[PDB]
């Protein structure tokens, strides 16, 4: 029994500190991401592999939402996904969404 | 709906080609010194990467300078350098620029496997490697001179080329001669030509490059792309808040590289420009250019030049690529997704007192999962001041808030995910109980389907938070809400073993029980009857129990009705919801019928009345598992001494086999079996011996002598419910365990007689030892490769979703029961049931329609099936559905995690995925009739000879049991000259062979009586005098096509059927002549001037199953020795002996000449090239090729043959996974077509299908007559489908990123976010389900109006 | 409570777009931008709004009639 949702993650990645030693939070595998994908389970699974401890800001961004209590989020972007873009952006294509 | 006046979401994503003067679109300002050091003091020189003039305020309206330190001023600029005060936060999103002074290329579009830029402008790879390392010249604009365009022309030979051509002559290198040479490119010109010569060129090394470059150029028409947009003029400058730059304790910096690049980036690109200002020579400021390029690739990794590392140290710089990307996609949708948030991480305990729709929580968890909501609770009531002073009363517990703690938990869903999770079936919500421990409860009657245990299985919780979470648990994911399997529609939760007692001990009849006979008004007092206990609970006593039926359309009807009922079923009634018959209650409980009895309740009842009347059983489940006390001690069980009398029987016989041996009658072998058959035949006699022993030799005094009731044995009982009573295991317990495995994989002759409850020796261990080895290995690893299948099912079916209800086809396939070998085993019915109708449906009886065409079969309609004998009936399947792109609910169902219609948003394709993945870990003569039925000859042209043998003279001997109704029950395939006893219409019992014949002889008959003359076939030239040792009687033994002669390879042994005059007897139907030709290796059972009857001998001819086979199943292997089908209906013939091969000149009599086919003889060839045969006659015998059946007789055979074959595989496996699930999982292999006609596309390109089936939709309809291009369904294995991946975001994942990303780079391929992995990578909802009518509004407002 | 929700699909039947339009009822029934009709008893505002659908007095209809109305609140 390691409880953890809450508290610090390292720093070299976004990976929490710790495992099955100091905050055991759940190491999320690629097949129960699957199971989420079985299931209706879409805007749950967003939050999931982002707004909930994949976004270094997005997860505060949550915080400082729930003391409020308003769950409400607009579609808000992985960010590294914004850097994606700035990939494509340094070679041929481009973004520029129109309209 | 009506688009919005107001910006709600971000539309569908588009993803093409720019313009750099779109870049210029981000100029904030211009990135010049990397340096951010006063050159000595560390002083944060902005004017560079980290500046507020080329980018924004240090901080939130916060100047450079200091100027403005006011979180007010927005807009106004630090008039020394033009500061815009906004929010520097916005800093992650600032972009900026560099006015390059040079024309750059991209040698990552040049050393990509694919040579972009070579099949860009149609030259040699190789002569543009030496134009973009500057080491030669390329003509440009010049063309018609000494070169030609798409030439070079070296240092010397330029210098030649000037020589002869000063005149209207220009060639310079590199990315600005190459500009010249893309401001130039005529598109359009070279189509035209391009197709001309698709016309005109006919090599392979020709057209093959021909439709390579003509597709390419027209995908640049696809997106109005002009090659100029490649040459980069400008350099795009990333957000400051991408790469960091800290100070280091000490006077040192620990920086990450992304600066060390950029700055090199800059560093050689002002120099470049300060060396053109010097206008230095040539080779040198493009030997600069090369150093521009490479610090492009300094970015990506290095591109592919040589790992740049640093001054004296080795490291690779900095690689964005993998930084964005890396591993199983990128470091989140892979196996890397952190530890959760709103998550809890522990081993769970059980908990009987929790009712159906709630789990229980720890405390502990509980504080830790729901402080936000207490601290905006805290301060919403009142009861705490700020949130820090909410800290505080937590820091110490305060009882007050627990109780706001409770106001958070009394009704809030909660999300319950084990971890060795692999199937959706472990995933559920529930509601909250508090509970004072340290592991997480769960409902006793949902941990089966999980499949999770008590041994240290860990369920992580996930609060929903969101109200969308919250309703999709208490939506679909509710444990109200996944009662039956989304595999076949019965409710998955089927009582275990400890329940299934309780209720097994209390519905139970016997003949000696306190009170029986007595009557009671209610089955009321009949509970306070035997709480009390003044009688015993299998006493037969009349209760007037009031069973209900639903005699109406919703009123049921009351009946009320007097059972002389033992006291436990009666007591089982109080808990049975009214409309289910007491009927179903009124047996000695059957785990078969407690399953399916919640099923009739859900059929009868509905959804309510089964959930609740299911939590009601758990609760009594235990309560009269209570009672039952069911112990077994040693000195409860029963051992029969007729055990160790039916070893003295089965030592007897084996003592004297093995001397038979020291005589030497029987073989090794012969006695090996032998020995096996008698010990297992002794096994039964042990098993009906502790069988009927233990089942009903209890006899007590009851108004009679000694009335004997079923034995009340503990073991019994569990052999009867259902439970967990295996009498297999149970008898290997209790009589002989039997003969084990050995090492080898075979069997050790040697039993373990000495039973489990009695002694066993270290001899009988190690038989069974093998044993205990095999079972472990097989799983550990079957584990692992049920994996990487249910990797490979997502694999294919990702993009399938259900998104119309109906749309145009009266099509599907033909269902039909799979009566093979005896016993019909899968009905019509529960293949159809739960699916749509296609066509109006006649009954057996003619022009009688029961089922119109759309309706909707459910078990009523599927017993209105069963009223008539219908047997044949078509359903719209999804391969022949034509919804484009997705599938309609009228060509899919209803049968899934519930019973109703199948709604738009559900995304199938890996709902299917999962379904049938689930069972990888449980993957691995003379016969006479059994069947009493009618023998039906269909289609077989058998004949009456001597002895009244009814011998069969055809190949399709297809036998049927048409029964006393008409539905054929057995089938069987008789081989080739093979006695039948009965005809067709001649009723036969069961026990009787008329499928009677000879493995050993497959025997050449004749179809009428005739003389037999043998022609060629002389003793030396074709055939041997092979008349044996045994039989003198005569006969000419056919020597093969190898043994007869030299020139005796092309004379044909030919057996003339003449008459007494010396006429031919023609053929039945035909003019052609009677010329059997006796094959290779025959005993000719006949000479010259022997009739042959109607049927008589006239030559003699002797002669995995689980995840491998079904693995090669998707990569649908082409076999060892390959079965070919007859190509075409007509005759067969032969040609040119073996070379190596042989011509199997298959010429239509009804078809197109030319057709022939080479096969090498080495197999067994069942050709009858005296018939005319029909396409689709095996040729030759072995394994099958999915393939050919698919392109020959149609997508429709092949499909239901091999959903049929593996029908057949997961039978044997005791699973039903259901077959549309497997019907979608085909539709994408064969996803992508290759074209076979001419027409708007191209003669042989593998596209689309869907796409193609609406290019025919519209090419019968306008802007055409008939010029479509008709296909042919080309298969992919899932290698190829997955690496056939439209979505490049996700073939790039897990394959060559540079490969795929400049697969769809060439022309910038919009990925309109259209699918489900794009969702992933973006983070949205798919365009089904939730987010179903969500994305609606979203291409509501997208590409369109 | 709650024993099953085969009421909410006799009602609206989606079994997905259920979830998104009633939560975002309960959104509004949050931010103090409205308030609920239904009494709740003691359900938080995601069992409430599974009480409004399956009576029926509450949908999709009559949502997006809030909606409209709320623009001639605001507008004038």
């Amino acid at each position: 029994m390691h409880a953890r949702s809450t508290g610090s993650y390292s720093l070299v990645t976004q990976q929490p500190l710790g495992g099955k030693a100091q905050f055991g939070g759940q190491r999320f595998g690629e097949m129960e991401v699957w199971a989420l994908e079985a299931y209706g389970a879409a805007y749950t699974l967003q939050e999931m592999l982002t707004v909930k401890s994949d976004d270094v800001n997005g997860r505060t961004k949550m915080y400082k939402n729930i003391v409020d209590g308003n769950h409400q989020m607009e579609p808000g972007m992985p960010e590294s996904f914004n850097v994606l873009l700035k990939e494509i952006r340094s070679l041929g294509i481009n973004i520029e969404l129109e309209d | 709906l009506k688009a919005q006046t107001k910006t709600e979401e971000f539309d569908a994503i588009k993803i093409a080609l720019a313009s750099p003067d779109m870049i210029r679109s981000w100029s904030f300002g211009e990135v010049k010194k990397p340096e951010t050091i006063n050159y000595r003091t560390f002083k944060p020189e902005r004017d560079g990467l980290f500046c507020a003039r080329i980018f924004g305020p240090v901080k939130d309206y916060e100047c450079l300078c200091g100027k403005y330190k006011r979180l007010k001023h927005r807009g106004v600029i630090c008039e020394k350098c033009g500061v815009e005060v906004t929010q520097t936060k916005v800093r992650r999103e600032r972009m900026g620029h560099i006015e390059l002074a040079s024309p750059t290329a991209h040698i990552w579009f040049l050393k990509s496997l694919p040579s972009r830029i070579g099949l860009l402008l149609d030259m040699p790879l190789r002569d543009i490697e030496r134009v973009l390392y500057f080491e030669s010249y390329v003509v440009i604009e010049g063309g018609m001179t000494n070169l030609e365009r798409q030439q070079i022309l070296t240092e010397e030979q330029y210098l030649d080329a000037l020589e002869e051509f000063g005149d209207e002559f220009d060639a310079k290198m590199g990315a600005e001669a190459i500009q010249a040479l893309l401001k130039s490119m005529d598109l359009e010109q070279e189509c035209e030509q391009l197709r001309e010569e698709l016309n005109e060129t006919n090599s392979e090394t020709k057209r093959k490059k021909l439709t390579k470059r003509i597709k390419l150029l027209e995908a640049f028409v696809q997106s109005g792309n002009k090659p100029e947009w490649m040459i980069l003029t400008v350099l795009p400058v990333l957000p400051p808040d991408l790469r960091p730059l800290v100070p280091l304790d000490g006077g040192r910096f620990a920086t990450s590289d992304l600066n060390d690049l950029y700055r090199r980036v800059i560093n050689r690109n002002n120099r470049l420009k300060r060396l053109l200002d010097l206008a230095a020579p040539d080779i040198i400021v493009r030997n600069e250019k090369r150093m521009l390029q490479e610090a492009v690739d300094a970015l990506l990794d290095n591109g592919r030049r040589g790992r740049a590392i640093t001054g004296s140290n080795k490291r690779p710089l900095k690689s964005l690529a993998d930084m964005i990307k890396g591993k199983q996609g990128r470091f989140r949708q892979n196996l890397l997704g952190k530890r959760v948030d709103y998550s809890g991480r522990s081993v769970i305990t059980v908990g009987p007192y929790l009712r159906l729709h709630q789990c229980g929580l720890p405390k502990k968890m509980a504080l830790e999962l729901f402080k936000p909501f207490i601290y905006g609770k805290l301060e919403l009531r009142g009861l705490a001041t700020t949130i820090k002073a909410a800290k505080k009363m937590v820091e110490r517990e305060e009882a007050v808030v627990w109780d706001i703690l409770d106001e958070v938990i009394r009704e809030h869903p909660v999300l319950l995910n084990r971890a060795p999770t692999l199937h959706r079936l472990g995933i559920q919500a529930f509601e909250p109980v508090l509970i004072e421990g340290k592991a997480i409860q769960l409902h006793p009657l949902v941990c089966a389907a999980y499949n999770a245990d008590f041994d240290g299985d860990q369920m992580a919780v996930h609060v929903p938070l969101t109200l969308e979470a919250q309703l999709e648990a208490r939506a679909l994911m509710m444990s109200t809400n996944n009662i039956l399997s989304p595999a076949n529609g019965e409710p998955i939760i089927v009582p275990s073993q400890d329940v299934v007692l309780g209720l097994y001990y209390m519905t139970r009849d016997c003949v000696n029980a306190k009170g029986e006979g007595m009557v009671l008004t209610g089955p009321k007092e009949a509970e306070r009857l035997y709480r009390s206990g003044l009688a015993s609970l299998h006493a037969r006593v009349k209760v007037r129990i009031t069973e209900y039926e639903k005699d109406a359309n919703g009123e049921l009807v009351a009946k009320t009705s007097l059972k002389d009922t033992t006291v436990g079923r009666a007591i089982l009634w109080m808990i049975v919801p009214k409309g289910l018959p007491y009927s179903i209650v009124n047996q000695a409980l059957g785990k078969k019928a407690i399953s399916k009895m919640l099923n009739t309740c859900y059929r009868i009842l509905g959804l309510k009345p089964t959930v609740i009347f299911a939590d009601q059983i758990m609760y009594t489940g235990f309560a009269y598992a209570a009672r039952s006390g069911a112990s077994v001690g040693i000195d409860d069980m029963v051992i029969p001494e007729k055990k160790h009398e039916i070893i003295s029987e089965a030592e007897a016989e084996v003592a004297e086999i093995q001397e038979q041996f020291q005589s030497g009658l029987v073989t090794a072998g012969e006695r090996y079996n032998k020995v096996i058959d008698i010990w297992a035949a002794a096994n039964d006699r042990v098993s009906k011996a502790m069988m009927d022993n233990l089942q009903t030799e209890t006899v007590i005094n009851r108004d009679g002598q000694e009335e004997k009731q079923v034995s009340f044995n503990s073991i019994y009982m569990m052999a009867d419910s259902g439970a967990r009573g295996s009498a297999a295991q149970i008898r290997q317990l209790a009589g002989m365990r039997g003969l084990m495995a050995k090492p080898d994989g075979s069997i050790i002759e040697t039993p373990i007689t000495a039973n489990f409850r009695e002694g066993l020796n270290v001899l009988q261990y190690f038989i069974s030892t093998h044993g205990a080895r095999k079972g472990l290995a097989d799983t550990a690893l079957k584990t692992a490769n049920s994996g990487y299948l249910t990797r490979r099912l997502v694999d294919v079916a990702q993009d399938l979703v259900v998104t119309e209800d109906d749309c145009g086809t009266h099509e599907g396939i033909m269902m039909t029961p799979v009566i093979e070998g005896g016993d019909v085993k899968e009905p019509l019915r529960d293949r159809v049931l739960g699916r749509v109708t296609a066509e109006d449906v006649l009954k057996p009886g003619t022009a009688d329609i029961l089922v119109p065409r759309n309706t909707l079969l459910h078990e009523q309609w599927c017993d209105l099936l069963e009223e008539n004998s219908v047997d044949a009936v078509k359903v719209r399947s999804v391969v022949s559905c034509d919804t484009d792109f997705g599938v309609c609910a009228h060509c899919y169902g209803r049968d899934l995690a519930r019973g109703h219609i199948i709604n738009k948003g559900e995304a199938i394709g890996v709902i299917a995925a999962q379904s049938i993945g689930e069972p990888g870990t449980q993957l691995t003569s003379s016969i006479q009739v059994k069947n009493k039925g009618s023998i039906k000859l269909s289609n077989v042209k058998s004949v009456v000879n001597s002895s009244g043998k009814l011998v069969i003279t055809s190949r399709n001997t297809e036998l049927k049991l048409i029964d006393e109704f008409g539905r054929t029950k057995e089938s069987y395939k008789v081989p080739y000259g093979a006695v039948l006893a009965k005809g067709d219409g001649e009723q036969v019992a069961g026990g009787e062979t008329v499928a009677n014949w000879d493995p050993h002889t497959m025997p050449v008959i004749t179809e009428v009586s005739g003389f037999v003359r043998f022609t060629d076939m002389i003793d030396g030239q074709t055939i041997t005098r092979q008349t044996d040792e045994l039989t003198g009687l005569s006969s000419l033994v056919v020597l093969d096509s190898a043994e007869r002669t030299a020139g005796g390879k092309d004379l044909r042994p030919a057996l003339k059927i003449v008459d007494a005059q010396g006429n031919d007897v023609l053929i039945p139907g035909t003019d052609m002549p009677a010329q059997y030709f006796l094959p290779g290796k025959a005993i000719v059972q006949l000479e010259d001037g022997v009739q042959i009857s109607s049927g008589d001998t006239l030559a003699r001819i002797p002669q995995t199953g689980g995840l491998p086979r079904v693995a090669d199943l998707f990569e649908a292997r082409r076999p060892k020795e390959p079965a070919i089908l007859a190509e075409i209906s007509g005759i067969v013939s032969f040609g040119k002996e073996t070379k190596g091969k042989r011509r199997l000149v298959i010429t239509p009599v009804d078809g197109s000449d030319p057709y022939e086919e080479m096969i090498p003889k080495w197999r067994q060839l069942n050709v009858f090239e005296g018939e005319r045969v029909e396409r689709g006659d095996v040729i030759s015998d072995g394994p099958e090729a999915p393939h050919d059946i698919l392109r020959l007789r149609g997508v429709h055979a092949v499909t239901r043959y091999i959903v049929n074959e593996v029908q057949d595989v997961y039978r044997l496996q005791g699973v039903k996974i259901n077959d549309k699930h497997i019907e979608v999982i085909v539709r994408q292999m064969l996803r992508k077509a290759t074209i076979v006609n001419a027409g708007s596309s191209d003669f042989l390109e593998g596209e689309q299908v869907e796409y193609s089936r609406v290019k025919i939709a519209n090419r019968e309809l306008e802007a055409n007559g008939k010029v479509g291009a008709t296909y042919s369904r080309d298969l992919l294995g899932i290698t190829k489908a997955s690496l056939a991946t439209e979505s490049f975001i996700s073939a790039a994942s897990f394959q060559e990123t540079t490969r795929v990303l400049t697969e769809a780079a060439v022309a910038g391929k919009r990925d309109e976010l259209r699918g489900l992995k794009e969702n992933v990578i973006v983070g949205r909802l798919i365009p089904a389900g939730t987010g179903y009518a969500y994305h609606q509004d979203r291409m509501r407002r997208r590409a369109a109006g | 409570a709650r024993v099953t929700v085969q009421d909410a699909v006799e009602k609206i039947g989606n079994r997905f777009d259920l979830v998104l339009v009633a939560a975002r009822r309960a959104r509004q029934m949050q931010v103090g931008g409205k308030d609920p009709l239904v009494p709740e008893e003691n359900d938080k505002t995601t069992v409430i709004a599974l009480r409004e659908i399956e009576e029926g007095l509450i949908n999709n209809q009559i949502l997006d009639v809030r909606e409209r109305q709320e623009q001639q609140e605001q507008e004038a």
